[PDB]
């Protein structure tokens, strides 16, 4: 579904009255012609696309995880964090870590490993910005071989669109928790 | 031959009126000695600094960020109150911004004050661009004057600008 | 003109420069390090050194050796970012 | 390139020549310094760490006569601390320091190009002659040494968390 003329790229213009910035490339997946505040002019589009894909992946994981945590919690986590939902669970795990319960180091482990991956992948971002072969977001992680050949077009556009939707959705989820105190399911 | 600003004096040789914001005003002849492009860039930077400074001298008197609600409406007192860490972060932000200016001045040639910051694409129309260039220079000059006055008024009265106006203690009692 | 030749250590190269940046032989063992590597190193060193310094500012009578060691990364970060600038303007 | 990390360029210093070279240097630590020095260090650490892992397991299983009286219930780093007072660790340090002075001479030769990193010409039983064998045994040595570095780290830190030696830990958990 690259559909360079229907769903992304070429004359696609989100805002009919104002044309997009010259810097924004049509070849990039997910180009609806949207950059009113001209961020692409200020910053490298490679950096911005890396940031967009990273944010979308993190937010997609966060939304799916909020739903999963609200509907199911592993055997035993209730013992260590009582009943906690969303960011409450994060705070509860950190609290128990401070309290001295060795079982509550989940967030520390998550940080260690995610930061390890980020630290070892940072050179990938620098190489991309230095005109390297790597595209902004591709980490060459396609074990199952799901996105291969024809699917790549739709897979990439679907990734970006689902990631943007998840970026919005996780924000909605977190703020609904901050107000109601409920989960993504309780509210609905 | 004759200066626009001072009709009874000869036009400064370097100031031919082509550059933005030029009315032939150079009674002491800075342009003859110092590099005119450097002077123009310095003027533009000072004007931008003072435009932001004049806006921020009065904005806290109307609204404050919830984190800094306790800080005084007096800008100088708020500066004293902020603390080293926040000032250090502001300094790092300003230095990161000024790295680009360093590159453009010492290792590049460009229109004075051109750092490539035009995200909203308001400078593409040449006529609007000329008006905006002169407007930036003149608003910067006015902000320089106004912010100097504001700093001295805050020194004297130990109050914000709007507070001083409302209390009408316009007149000094001596040195602080 | 009759002075004896001045002995210099082995593998002594010419580091004099009038270019925009030194020749990357100035960086010695780190001459082949990337500019991105230097940037990341400088940022990480700055953060870690500042944190380890803050963990020792009210110095006690038993400071942590690891915090003392890491506090030396703030001075290190300066040289790292200087090297980053040198390595960005020398082609890397 | 970089077969190991497929999204990063192949490390410039690493050309794939050395045994166990999968183009793994994400942080670019081979660009700084001499790769011969790093290989000497890696093989030193490999051999030391795998000796250490086998020693941890073997101390957990068996202890020489009369050592139980000296060390009590100590395990791992506690045994270290206990026997530094006795003097065993001091004697080990003296003899290892002798060997390491001679290894210093060896490293200086390596940096000059005379000596291959990690080669001390120690082959009493004569295992490595079939050039093919040595070529396999070199890969096996590197891989086992890396696995052993990780294993000894895990053993020591499991002792830290629990206070139990490797196999004693594994039995009960
Ligand atoms: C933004 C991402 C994110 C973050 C920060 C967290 C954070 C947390 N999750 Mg997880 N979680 C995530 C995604 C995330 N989750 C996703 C995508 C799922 C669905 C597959 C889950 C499903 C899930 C469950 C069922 C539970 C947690 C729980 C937890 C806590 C301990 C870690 C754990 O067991 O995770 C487990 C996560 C996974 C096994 C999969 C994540 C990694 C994918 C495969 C990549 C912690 C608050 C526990 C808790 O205390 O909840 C409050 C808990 O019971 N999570
Ligand atoms: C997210 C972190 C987390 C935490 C804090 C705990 C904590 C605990 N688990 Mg575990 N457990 C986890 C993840 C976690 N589990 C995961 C991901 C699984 C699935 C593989 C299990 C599967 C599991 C089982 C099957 C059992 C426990 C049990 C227990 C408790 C003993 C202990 C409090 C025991 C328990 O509570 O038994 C009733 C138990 O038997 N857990
Ligand atoms: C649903 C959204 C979505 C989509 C459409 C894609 C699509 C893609 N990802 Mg993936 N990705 C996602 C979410 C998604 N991703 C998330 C949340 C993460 C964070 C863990 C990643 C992390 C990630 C990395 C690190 C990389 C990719 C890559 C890719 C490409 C490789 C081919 C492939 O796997 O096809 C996509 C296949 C699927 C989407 C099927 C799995 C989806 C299941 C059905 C949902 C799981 C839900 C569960 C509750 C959790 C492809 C464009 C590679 C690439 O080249 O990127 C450009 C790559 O290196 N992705
Ligand atoms: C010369 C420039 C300048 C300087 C040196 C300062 C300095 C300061 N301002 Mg700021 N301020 C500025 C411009 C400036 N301001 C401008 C242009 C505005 C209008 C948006 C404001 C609006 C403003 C508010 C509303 C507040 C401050 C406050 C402060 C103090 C704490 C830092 C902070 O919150 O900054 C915040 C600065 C900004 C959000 C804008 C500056 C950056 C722009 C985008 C350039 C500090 C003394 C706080 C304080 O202590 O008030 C009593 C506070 O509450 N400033
Ligand atoms: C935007 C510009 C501006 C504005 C609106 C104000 C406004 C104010 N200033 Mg001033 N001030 C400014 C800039 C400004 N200042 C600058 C740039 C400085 C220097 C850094 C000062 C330094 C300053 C001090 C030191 C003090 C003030 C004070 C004041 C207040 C009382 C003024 C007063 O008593 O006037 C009276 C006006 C005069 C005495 C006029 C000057 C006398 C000569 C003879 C006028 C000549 C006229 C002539 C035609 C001008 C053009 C000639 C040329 C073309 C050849 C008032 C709120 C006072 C204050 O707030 O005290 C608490 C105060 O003490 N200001
Ligand atoms: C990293 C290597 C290493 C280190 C630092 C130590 C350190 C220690 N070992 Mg030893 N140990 C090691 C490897 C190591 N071991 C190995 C590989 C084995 C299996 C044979 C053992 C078996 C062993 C036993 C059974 C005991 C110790 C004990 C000790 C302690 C006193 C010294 C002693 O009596 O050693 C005695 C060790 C030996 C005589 C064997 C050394 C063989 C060397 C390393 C290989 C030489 C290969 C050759 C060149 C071909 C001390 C903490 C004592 C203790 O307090 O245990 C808790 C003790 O009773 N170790
Ligand atoms: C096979 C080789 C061998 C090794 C490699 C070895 C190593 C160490 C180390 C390591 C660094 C220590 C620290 C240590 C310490 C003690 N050994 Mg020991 N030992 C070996 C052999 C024997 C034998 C045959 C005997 C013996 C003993 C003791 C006693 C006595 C305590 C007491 O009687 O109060 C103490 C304190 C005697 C004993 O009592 O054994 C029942 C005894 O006969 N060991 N021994
Ligand atoms: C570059 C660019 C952009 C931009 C932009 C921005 C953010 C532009 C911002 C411009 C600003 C904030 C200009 C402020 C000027 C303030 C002045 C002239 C104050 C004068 C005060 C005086 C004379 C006074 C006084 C007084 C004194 C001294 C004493 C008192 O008793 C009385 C009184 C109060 C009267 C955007 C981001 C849109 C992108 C786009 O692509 C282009
Ligand atoms: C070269 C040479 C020779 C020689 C020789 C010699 C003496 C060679 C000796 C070689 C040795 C001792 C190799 C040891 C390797 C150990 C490994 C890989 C351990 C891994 C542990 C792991 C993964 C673990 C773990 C674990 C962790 C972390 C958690 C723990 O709770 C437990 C658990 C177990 C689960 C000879 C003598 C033949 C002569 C020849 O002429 C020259
Ligand atoms: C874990 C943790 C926490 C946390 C947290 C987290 C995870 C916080 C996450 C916050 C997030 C994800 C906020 C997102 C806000 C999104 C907005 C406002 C989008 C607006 C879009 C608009 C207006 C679009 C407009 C329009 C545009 C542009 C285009 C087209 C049309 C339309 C779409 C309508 C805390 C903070 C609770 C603390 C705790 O101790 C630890
Ligand atoms: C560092 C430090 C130390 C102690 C104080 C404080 C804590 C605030 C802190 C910071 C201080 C700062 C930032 C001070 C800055 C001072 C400033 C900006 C002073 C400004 C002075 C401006 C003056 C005269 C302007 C005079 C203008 C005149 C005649 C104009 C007359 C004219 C007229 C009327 C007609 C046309 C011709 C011409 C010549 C243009
Ligand atoms: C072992 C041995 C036996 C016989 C002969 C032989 C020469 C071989 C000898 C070898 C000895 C050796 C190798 C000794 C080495 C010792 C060394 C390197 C000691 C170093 C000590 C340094 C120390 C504490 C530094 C502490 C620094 C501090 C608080 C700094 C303070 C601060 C920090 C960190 C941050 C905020 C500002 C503030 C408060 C000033």
């Amino acid at each position: 579904l690259w559909e360079d003329g229907k769903v992304q790229g070429k004359g696609l213009k989100a805002i009919p009255f104002s044309d997009p910035p010259e810097s924004l490339p049509s070849d990039m997946v997910g180009y609806v012609g949207f950059d009113p505040l001209g961020f692409s002019t200020l910053f490298d589009i490679k950096f911005l696309r890396e940031a967009e894909l990273k944010h979308g992946r993190a937010a997609m994981l966060a939304a799916a995880g909020a739903i999963a945590q609200d509907i199911f919690t592993f055997p035993g986590v209730t013992s260590v964090i009582g009943d906690a939902k969303m960011t409450g669970a994060h705070d509860a795990f950190l609290k128990a870590a401070a309290d001295g319960n060795p079982k509550a180091n989940a967030m520390s482990q998550l940080f260690v490993w995610i930061g390890f991956f980020e630290l070892v992948s940072m050179p990938a971002l620098f190489e991309t910005l230095n005109g390297g072969e790597r595209a902004p977001g591709d980490f060459y992680f396609d074990p199952l071989g799901l996105g291969k050949g024809s699917g790549r077009a739709r897979m990439e556009l679907a990734e970006i669109k689902n990631g943007r939707l998840a970026m919005i959705g996780i924000g909605g989820m977190v703020h609904h928790y901050l107000l109601t105190g409920k989960g993504p399911i309780g509210t609905i | 031959e004759m200066s626009k600003a001072i009709p009874f004096a000869e036009r400064p040789a370097k100031l031919d009126g082509k550059i933005p914001g030029d009315v032939g005003f150079d009674p002491l002849g800075f342009s003859d000695y110092y590099d005119l492009k450097y002077l123009r860039e310095a003027e533009i930077k000072h004007g931008r600094i003072c435009m932001l400074g004049a806006l921020g001298w009065l904005f806290p008197e109307f609204a404050k960020l919830p984190q800094f609600a306790s800080l005084s409406t007096n800008p100088l007192k708020a500066a004293t109150e902020l603390g080293p860490a926040g000032w250090a972060q502001i300094f790092i932000f300003v230095g990161a911004l000024e790295s680009f200016s360093y590159e453009k001045i010492y290792y590049g040639d460009s229109a004075p004050g051109d750092l490539g910051f035009d995200p909203l694409r308001l400078g593409k129309n040449p006529v609007s661009r000329a008006h905006y260039e002169v407007a930036e220079i003149k608003n910067g000059r006015l902000a320089m004057i106004g912010l100097g006055g504001m700093i001295h008024h805050s020194l004297l009265t130990k109050q914000g600008a709007i507070e001083q106006i409302m209390s009408q203690n316009f007149y000094p009692s001596g040195f602080p | 003109a009759g002075y004896s030749p001045v002995p210099s250590p082995d593998n002594t190269k010419e580091t004099y420069w009038e270019t925009k940046a030194p020749s990357s032989q100035v960086l010695g063992i780190g001459k082949d390090v990337s500019s991105g590597n230097y940037i990341v190193a400088s940022v990480v060193a700055a953060v870690v050194g500042a944190a380890c310094t803050g963990q020792c500012i009210p110095l006690t009578v038993s400071p942590n050796p690891v915090f003392i060691l890491g506090s030396f990364l703030l001075p290190y970060s300066w040289a790292l970012h200087v090297a980053a600038w040198i390595q960005r303007n020398n082609g890397k | 390139m970089s077969p190991s990390v497929p999204f990063l360029k192949r490390p410039v210093a690493l050309d794939g020549s050395m045994v166990g070279d999968v183009g793994f240097d994400p942080l670019g630590l081979s660009s700084v310094g001499d790769i011969k020095f790093l290989r000497e260090a890696e093989l030193k650490h490999c051999r030391l760490a795998m000796l250490a892992a086998a020693g941890s397991m073997a101390q957990d299983l068996y202890t020489f006569p009369g050592v139980d009286k000296v060390i009590g219930d100590a395990k791992m780093t506690a045994v270290h601390d206990k026997l530094v007072s006795q003097g065993a660790m001091g004697q080990l340090l003296v003899w290892i320091g002798f060997a390491e002075v001679f290894a210093t001479m060896a490293l200086f030769e390596t940096l000059d190009g005379k000596r291959a990193p990690g080669d001390f010409k120690f082959d009493p039983l004569g295992f490595g002659k079939n050039p093919e064998a040595l070529k396999r045994y070199q890969l096996a040595e590197i891989k086992n040494g890396r696995l052993a570095m990780l294993g000894f780290g895990g053993m020591v830190h499991g002792y830290f968390v629990t206070g139990k030696g490797p196999l004693e830990l594994l039995t009960n958990f």
